[PDB]
């Protein structure tokens, strides 16, 4: 609940970000509101991309810690580690 | 266009139903891809004869639990 509230918040702040920075550039504007664009699904599996260290994800700091906390609290009580 | 642009932010959609889009998309990119090696430890503990001398069989020799 909360982490979702947090990421949508956080792409509601980009995509107010995007309509005030569009004027600089026409094009680069497409490939800044590709993920807006893209199905609901392909968004989220986009904004959960910040396993690993490729990192392209549209995600901050905080919200990632978030559950690059929840995950290893997660995986303690199912005993993995 | 207006559909693209301005339909299907998951910023726009209820909670409920984002709650449960990140639930699929978490568990596809995290709980699947989370690797955890314990096949030889396994094996070798269900290979183990577990104290046959010091139990009592009086009799054949007891198969282990691998076999």
């Amino acid at each position: 609940d909360d982490f979702v509230a947090k990421l949508q918040d956080n792409q509601r702040f980009r995509y107010n970000e995007v309509m005030q920075a569009l004027n600089m550039s026409a094009a680069l504007t497409a490939r800044k509101t590709k993920e807006f664009r893209s199905p609901p699904q392909e968004q989220i599996n986009m904004l959960l991309n910040f396993k690993d260290d490729k990192s392209e994800c549209p995600c901050p700091e905080e919200i990632r810690d978030q559950l690059l906390d929840f995950h290893e609290d997660l995986m303690t009580h199912c005993g993995i580690e | 266009v207006v559909a693209c642009f301005r339909m299907a932010p998951l910023y726009n959609l209820p909670r409920h139903r984002a709650v449960n889009l990140f639930l699929q998309g978490y568990e596809k990119s995290w709980i699947e891809t989370e690797e955890h090696y314990f096949e030889d430890k396994l094996i070798e503990d269900l290979a183990k004869p577990g104290a046959e001398p010091p139990e009592e069989d009086e009799g054949t020799k007891r198969v282990d639990p691998l076999h």
